[PDB]
């Protein structure tokens, strides 16, 4: 198949995930709110220019600006895993209240 | 209620130290491709699917 999972870098994924997910709708809140808000997250500045890059990139893989490609493939892998035992979505899908 | 909650997600980025001052790691295109696998190179979103997906909690 390929090399073998890290238990660490799957961390750091859905880490970014987590992330990218607070951005977007850290920025859907002002998509409808309207008003400009200064949100003291660390990086979520950084995340969501990351976003707003990433929807007209067409780099793909090769991109430079740091985390463009690296987010495309984690939000890809988001949309398409379906399984129930997938250690990296099955903390965030599986959250709850 | 396929949209993810949002004070779901901000529990969720406090239990896992995101709110902490810390660099944010610079994922290499590889090791994504590894743990965190899509079933071909065709699959890979671009544009307004990026948002979309974003959307959904399947
Ligand atoms: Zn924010
Ligand atoms: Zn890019
Ligand atoms: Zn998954």
């Amino acid at each position: 198949t390929g090399p073998t999972a890290d238990p660490e870098k799957r961390k750091l994924i859905q880490q970014q995930l987590v992330l990218l997910l607070h951005a977007h709708k850290c920025q859907r809140r002002e998509q409808a709110n309207g008003e400009v808000r200064a949100c003291s997250l660390p990086h979520c500045r950084t995340m969501k220019n990351v976003l707003n890059h990433m929807t007209h990139c067409q780099a793909g893989k090769a991109c430079q600006v740091a985390h463009c490609a690296s987010s495309r493939q984690i939000i890809s892998h988001w949309k398409n895993c379906t399984r129930h035992d997938c250690p990296v979505c099955l903390p965030l899908k599986n959250a709850s209240d | 209620t396929d949209f993810i909650d949002e004070e779901v997600l901000m529990s969720l980025v406090i239990e896992m130290g995101l709110d902490r001052i810390k660099e944010l790691p610079e994922l290499t295109s590889y090791d994504c491709e590894v743990n965190a696998p899509i079933q071909g190179s065709r699959n890979l979103l671009q544009g307004e699917e990026l948002l979309r997906a974003l959307d959904q909690v399947n």
